This record gives C-alpha cells, structure tokens and sequence, in this order.
C-alpha cells in the first residue's frame, strides 16, 4: 500500500490511543485543582510522566510520512500539528540552560520583596500588596514608590537572563526554519494551500497596523478626556498637553484601566444597573444562576446539559479542611466529561462567569465529533471569542428584565448609557496600543532591528510616541521593564489578546441582523431567534478541520480582520466624548516631562 | 414475547421485518441469538445497510435481514474504576466481514510493504483493542449490552411457536368451539364412553 493509507491507519492509533491515556491526566488534573493535598501531587507527577513521555514517542516516529506525497488536505493539516519537534530539536546542552532560565524568572516572578528604603519594618510584595494599593490612593510618593522599587529589583536581576534568553529563542526558533523566534510565533495563523483562505506570516503586522489607524482618534480624545479628568483629583504634575505617566493609569503597567472610573465619572449621581440586590433579597441558591445560563444556550440554539456535569462539578467555595483553588475554568476531561471549576457567590460578576463558562462548555462539545488533534479553536483567540459573546447578551437591561432581576418598572435614561460603554471601554478599548506596542517591541527584538543596547530608550521612547506615558523618573539602561511582567518573564504571547478583541465583536453585529433587532448595537441582545444560534452552531462545529479565515467568513463575511464592528459598537461614547472635549487640545507632546 | 415488550427497561427495541405483537403468534425452524457487548455510540451502526469499524470488521448485518435488536445501558456492571479492559474489538482486518461471519485472529497487520514478523512496531500494530470503560463516563462512551434475534423458516416441521391462549368452557348450551385447532357448533355433555390413552 502507499503511504497515505498508512499514514491513516497511524492516525487512527493514534487518535485512539492518546483518548484513554489523556483522561486519567484530566482526571488528576482536576482532582488537584479540586483538592489540594500532598498525597494528590504524585498523581500530576505520574500523569505529567506518562502522557508526556508517549507524547515524545509519538513524534519520534511520525517523521517517516512526507507531507509530499498527501493530496488530502484535512490529513495534511494533522500531520502539520504532530510533525513539529517542539524543544527535542535542541542538544541536551543548549536544553538544560533554557529550562534553567524559565525557572529562574518563574521563580524571581513568583518570589516579591518590595520595601521602602530605610525602612526594613513593613513589605508587601506582589499580592496582596502592590495590585491593592496603588489603585486606590492618591499619593504622588506612595505611587511611584512601588513602581520604582519594582523596576529596580526585577529588572535588574532579570535584564541579563533576558538577553540570553532571546537569543537563545531566536537560535531554537531558527533550528525549526521559520527565520527567527518572530515568525516562529507568527506562524500561528497559517494557513496554505487554500485558494481565497491562504494566508502570509509577514502580513500580520500591516494588517494590524491598518485596524490601529482606524482607532486613534477615540484613543487621542479619550487620553485628552482623562488627562483634563485627573487634573482635578491631581491639581498639577501634569503637562496641559503631554503623556500621562505610568503611575496614574491604573495596574502598574498600564495596561488595564479599570481603576480610573472613580475619578472619571461622565455623569454623577447616578448609580448604575445593579441585580445583585435583587439576586439577595429573593436568594437564589448556587445553581439558578446557571440554570438560567443553561435555559439561555437551550433557549437560543443550543441543546441542554447532559447529566455528568451536574453531578461532576463542583460549583460552590468548599472551605472545610477540603482545599479548592478558585480559578473559573471549564474542563472537557474527554469520553464525554464536561465539567467546570469555580467557587460562587451571590455577585452579579458570578452571572456574568458563569455565561462565559457555558459558552465554554458547549464550544468544547460541538467539535467533540472532529477527531483527537482536531479538537481545538481555531487559533487562541477564538475560543474567547466564543463565550464572551454572552456577556454582552448577559448585560443588556432587557434579559435582567425579562428573567425578573431589573425593576421591571425601570426607565432606561440617556445618563446611564454613555457612562457603560466609559466603564467597558476602560477595560477593552484602553488595552488594546499597549498590548500591540509591547508585541511590537518583542517581534523587533527578536528579528534583530534593535541591538542590545538601546533596548530600553526605545521602550521607553514608544511608551511616549505611541501611549503617551511619560517617565516619572529617567530611567538608565540597567532596567529591564519587560522582565517584570507575567507573559514576559514567562513565556507567552501576546497577539491572542488582539485578534480577539476584534473577534468578540465581528461575530456579534452578524447575529444583531439574525435576531431582528432595532437600537444601539451594545443593546443588541440575542433571543428568540434560532437562526441565529444556527449559524453558531454553523462555525462552532467545525473546529480545526477548516482554515481560520473560513471560520470567520461563515458568520462575518470576511477573509480578514476588520475593526468596524468595534467602532460600530462605540458611535454614542464617540459622540459625547468629542462633545466635552471641545475646550481643550486633544493629543500629546512628547517633550514634556515630570523631571523636565 | 411478553416478557420484553411489555417490561419498558430497554432503551432500544426495534424489529426489522415483524411487527413486535400482532405477528408474535407465527412461528419458525430455529431461532439464532446474538449478545455482544459495545459502546454507547456504536448501537447505531448495528443496522442493515451500514458502515463503520463494528458493522464491517466485527460483524455485519445483511441488507435482508429478518429479526429483532435489543440494547440497553449495562454502566451498572460494565464499568471499573481501574477501567473494564475485558471487551475486545478489532479494527485491522484485510477484507469486510461476510453477513454472520467471525474472525477472531491476532495477526498483526501487514500495513505496510516489509513482513511484520509478528512483532508490532513502525507500520506493525495490534489489531484487538480495549474499551476501558469507567464509571465517570458519558453515555456516548457508556457500555451497552447489545442481542440480536433472528428467525430462520425453512421446510421443516418449525417446532417453535409460542405461547397459546385459552378460555373457560361451559356446557350443556351449544356454542362455537375451538377444541386444540378443531372448529367446530354445537353442544357439549358430559359423556361415559372410554377413549383410548391415545
Ligand atoms: C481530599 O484529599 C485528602 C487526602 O489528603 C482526602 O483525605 C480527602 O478525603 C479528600 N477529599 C475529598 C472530598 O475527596
Ligand atoms: C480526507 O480525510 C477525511 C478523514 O477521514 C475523509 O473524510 C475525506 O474523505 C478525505 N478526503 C477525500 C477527498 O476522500
Ligand atoms: C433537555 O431537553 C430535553 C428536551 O428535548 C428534555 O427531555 C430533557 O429532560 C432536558 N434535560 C435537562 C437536564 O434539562
Ligand atoms: C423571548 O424573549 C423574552 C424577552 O427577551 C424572554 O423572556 C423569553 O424567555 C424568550 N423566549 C424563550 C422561549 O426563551
Ligand atoms: C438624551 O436626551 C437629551 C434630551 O434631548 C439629549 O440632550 C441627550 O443628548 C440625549 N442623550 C444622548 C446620549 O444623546
Ligand atoms: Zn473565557
């Protein structure tokens, strides 16, 4: 026989043999994450040997089918996935270094010591210590205190292992042929050998910078409007047309700004929707949360529950001697087991998680039928980009009203709509140019346009010209800003936080023309309409066996990523904020400085 | 057939060819059962006219078939908590299998063009393998134990045919009578005569 029926029936073993063996791993993965104990850490011990060591096996042996000599695509795609090498390409010497630096920044990342100086009574470190404070104090010293004591201990004692680590990087990346560690992560949204659905691996950053453009100036009149907002709370130490420093923007690197809508308020005296006192007058217990969660997905287009879930999971906080680890997270164990992990309260934030968690559930089973390697989104933004969708079904005040949280007496006034899209755009609109700056800054490292040197001055350089953060103290090239931060010291990407962004609301305005729905597009709430969740039933089901780009033409109708949708979304927000923004200067001067 | 149409613990019971009652009253030369035991998901395939690893490699219904299938749920019993790899199953098998045909080898597969040697390896695999079943999980992957019944009439005397109704009998007041299948009217009275043993 040839080799491709060979290289199918290898697939068939292996997608048998990997089902039975994963299983016992999830099932010990969420007998740890459920309860903690010394006893139960062999378990991942002996899981995280045995799955991992079979995984090597199988990618020994798996090299030996040219992709050549395949005119099947699905099967392509597979061998694509189970061809790759990983870290084995590597030689045992250049490997014990690697895996020595991850744990060395794990650790330091892990391990936080922050003092004040000449003071060696009182610390607080990472949790819960700098995230709690400065986000709610206003206290010029206090403020740049932890910012710099931070930058000065992780920094420095992590600069160095991160100049060794991108190279390092970069050379593994190179030993797999892509043309650096850049196009290594880039690589990600591949697709070939489909007409009108292949895709380059360099057109990611243009494509990119083309939805940037189209945002700037909600970003330039939103940064006018809490600069001119902040001059109030803080009487001066801010430039009339200047970057904001990196002290006053909420998180310590910027990059959420949840933290700013105490001092930022559109319109006062005006609390906003709240059902979590009608949730604890009435007491719904634990489960009619997600019971109206799952009527949701039953009632829109989806099948309801089976029973393992509703027996398998635990859902409310243990306490007791018995230990649980709350982390909201839905777990598709394998053999038909969907679980999910989270401990509740009686908190609106609850009803709007469990939503995204359904979503997450159901996701997980509609490509239950693909096979084994096939089980997953996409890409790594798609799978958010699929329960997420709820939450802005969850919030609209006509569901609360018709499950019987909001006052079905309530008239919904002009004030209250103009401060939610403020208080959610805080959170996705304001995240968005930092996180692709810092991409940026990564991608740029590791091709090689910026040598070791001015690593920092660039960084710091772009957080003016880009941001509009401004230094408040000049930092030296000893720093590595970088290096203190959680997907930096550790290492992940930051892309996926894009792509979805857009994803969440492209999906969206599609269902807005199949739900029949007249108003505002943050009104639009999906109900009632089959055709709807059809065609997410539609996109769901496919999985990996289709390019990405097909996945989002089937409900969007593009082949590439388009950014109207979230303008779309923001045509009030846009209008009142050039409406209160026409006596002030809007932009930034990058010259000025708190040091000058 | 009552003591399975009626009981309703059975998730599938259907008869292809024969009605459940109504034609449970005629009869045939032998009857032929066969009990195996599958996953949840594979009760499907068990069906005239289908595909797939149970319907061809492991036992193959006729597109004429004549019968009866039961199926029901058997998690009770078939499921571990080390994992219930008793059952076997094939899925390397060089030709489909024949309507009531069984093969029950351990050859290993020839999958590719050197002799295995009867050593598994590159392109040399076993070809039985094991469910595992566990009591966590879903009915898709759940253990079913599965019989077929089939009906086999030839020209033979088809010495089977169930179970026969019966009424009390009055007398002296002629009345129809079907007297062990002889029809016939009129008047039954007690008698004295003296019949033969036979
Ligand atoms: C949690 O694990 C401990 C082992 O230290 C065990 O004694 C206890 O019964 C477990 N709790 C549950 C609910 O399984
Ligand atoms: C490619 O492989 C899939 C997986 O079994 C199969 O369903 C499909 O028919 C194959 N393609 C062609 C053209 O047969
Ligand atoms: C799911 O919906 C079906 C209706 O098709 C119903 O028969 C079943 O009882 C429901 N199950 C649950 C757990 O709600
Ligand atoms: C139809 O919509 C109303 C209001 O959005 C909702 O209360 C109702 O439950 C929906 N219908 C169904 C069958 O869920
Ligand atoms: C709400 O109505 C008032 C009264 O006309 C109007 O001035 C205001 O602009 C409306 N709200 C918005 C967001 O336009
Ligand atoms: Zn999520």
């Amino acid at each position: 026989s040839t080799i491709e029926e060979q290289a199918k029936t290898f697939l068939d073993k292996f997608n048998h043999e990997a089902e039975d063996l994963f299983y016992q791993s999830s099932l010990a993965s969420w007998n740890y994450n459920t309860n903690i104990t010394e006893e139960n850490v062999q378990n991942m011990n002996n899981a995280g040997d045995k799955w991992s060591a079979f995984l090597k096996e199988q990618s020994t042996l798996a090299q030996m089918y040219p992709l050549q000599e395949i005119q099947n695509l699905t099967v392509k795609l597979q061998l694509q996935a189970l061809q790759q090498n990983g870290s084995s390409v590597l030689s045992e010497d250049k490997s014990k270094r690697l895996n020595t630096i991850l744990n060395t920044m794990s650790t330091i990342y892990s391990t936080g010591k922050v003092c004040n100086p000449d003071n060696p009574q009182e610390c607080l470190l990472l949790e819960p210590g700098l995230n709690e404070i400065m986000a709610n104090s206003l206290d010029y010293n206090e403020r740049l205190w932890a910012w710099e004591s931070w930058r000065s201990e992780v920094g420095k004692q992590l600069r160095p292992l991160y100049e060794e680590y991108v190279v390092l990087k970069n050379e593994m990346a190179r030993a797999n042929h892509y043309e650096d560690y850049g196009d290594y992560w880039r690589g990600d949204y591949e697709v070939n050998g489909v007409d009108g659905y292949d895709y380059s691996r360099g057109q990611l950053i243009e494509d990119v910078e083309h939805t940037f453009e189209e945002i700037k100036p909600l970003y330039e009149h939103l940064h006018a409007y809490v600069r001119a907002k902040l001059m109030n709370a803080y009487p001066s130490y801010i430039s009339p047309i200047g970057c904001l420093p990196a002290h006053l923007l909420g998180d310590m690197w910027g990059r959420f700004w949840t933290n700013l809508y105490s001092l930022t308020v559109p319109f006062g005296q005006k609390p906003n929707i709240d059902v979590t006192d009608a949730m604890v007058d009435q007491a719904w217990d634990a489960q009619r949360i997600f019971k109206e969660a799952e009527k949701f997905f039953v009632s829109v287009g989806l099948p309801n529950m089976t029973q393992g879930f509703w027996e398998n999971s635990m859902l409310t906080d243990p306490g007791n001697v018995q230990k649980a680890v709350c982390h909201p997270t839905a777990w598709d164990l394998g053999k038909g087991d969907f679980r999910i992990l989270m401990c509740t309260k009686v908190t609106m934030d609850d009803f709007l998680t469990a939503h995204h968690e359904m979503g997450h559930i159901q996701y997980d089973m509609a490509y239950a039928a693909q096979p084994f390697l096939l089980r997953n989104g996409a890409n790594e933004g798609f799978h958010e980009a699929v329960g997420e969708i709820m939450s802005l079904s969850a919030a609209t005040p006509k569901h609360l009203k018709s499950i019987g949280l909001l006052s079905p007496d309530f008239q919904e006034d002009n004030e209250t709509e103009i401060n939610f899209l403020l208080k959610q755009a805080l959170t996705i609109v304001g995240t968005l140019p930092f996180t692709y700056m810092l991409e940026k800054w990564r991608w740029m490292v590791f091709k090689g346009e910026i040598p070791k040197d001015q690593w920092m001055k660039k960084w710091w350089e772009m957080k003016r010209e880009i941001v509009g953060v401004v230094e408040p103290v000049p930092h030296d090239e000893t720093y590595c800003d970088p290096a203190s931060l959680f997907h930096v010291s550790n290492d992940y990407s930051f892309i996926r936080y894009y792509t979805r962004t857009l994803y969440q609301f492209q999906f969206q305005e599609a269902l807005c023309q199949a739900a029949k729905h007249e108003g505002p597009l943050h009104k639009c709430d999906i109900s009632n309409s089959t055709e709807a969740g059809q065609k997410l039933f539609n996109m769901l089901r496919l999985g990996k066996s289709e390019p990405w780009t097909l996945a989002l033409e089937n409900v969007v109708g593009a082949k590439n990523m388009n950014v109207r949708p979230l303008l779309n979304y923001f045509e009030p927000l846009f209008t009142w904020l050039k409406d209160q923004n026409k006596n002030s200067f809007v932009g930034w001067s990058t010259d000025w400085s708190p040091y000058a | 057939y009552s003591v399975l149409y009626n009981s309703a613990s059975f998730s599938t019971f259907k008869c292809y060819g024969v009605s459940p009652t109504k034609l449970n009253d005629l009869c045939f030369t032998n009857v032929y059962a066969d009990s195996f035991v599958i996953r949840g998901d594979e009760v499907r395939q068990i069906a005239p006219g289908q595909t797939g690893n149970i319907a061809d490699y492991n036992y193959k219904l006729p597109d004429d078939f004549t019968g009866c299938v039961i199926a029901w749920n058997s998690n009770k019993l078939d499921s571990k908590v080390s994992g219930n790899y008793n059952y076997l199953y094939r899925l390397f098998r060089k030709s489909n299998l024949k309507p009531f045909e069984r093969d029950i080898s351990t050859e290993i597969y020839q999958a590719g063009n050197k002799p295995c040697n009867g050593v598994a390896g590159f392109n040399c695999y076993f070809p039985l393998r094991s469910y595992s079943f566990r009591p966590t999980y879903g009915v898709g992957h759940q253990p079913y134990r599965v019989v077929v019944l089939s009906f086999e009439l030839l020209h033979a005397p088809a010495t089977v045919c169930g179970p026969k109704k019966s009424t009390n009998l009055v007398k002296n007041k002629c009345v129809n009578f079907n007297f062990n299948g002889l029809k016939g009217t009129g008047v039954l009275t007690e008698s004295n005569k003296k019949f033969l043993p036979f």
